[PDB]
C-alpha cells in the first residue's frame, strides 16, 4: 500500500495517473524507477513514478 | 522503458 505524494499524470498506456494522497497497491518495484501499481478504487493497473509515490 | 518534475 503506497501513497502518491502527488497526482501523477501518466502519458503512455502503461502507467496510470493518480492523485496526491491516493493509495495504490504496489506490484513490481524492482525493475527501476517505475513500478506496476494497482488502483483499488476502480480496479485497474498502471505503472507509477517512484518519485511521486512513497512507502507508507 | 525519465521521471516527472516533482511538485
Amino acid at each position: 500500500t503506497f501513497v502518491a505524494l502527488y497526482d501523477y499524470e501518466s502519458r503512455t498506456e502503461t502507467d496510470l495517473s493518480f492523485k496526491k494522497g491516493e493509495r495504490l497497491q504496489i506490484v513490481n518495484n524492482t525493475e527501476g524507477d517505475w513500478w506496476l501499481a494497482h488502483s483499488l478504487t476502480t480496479g485497474q493497473t498502471g505503472y507509477i513514478p517512484s518519485n511521486y509515490v512513497a512507502p507508507s | 522503458x525519465p521521471l516527472p518534475p516533482l511538485p
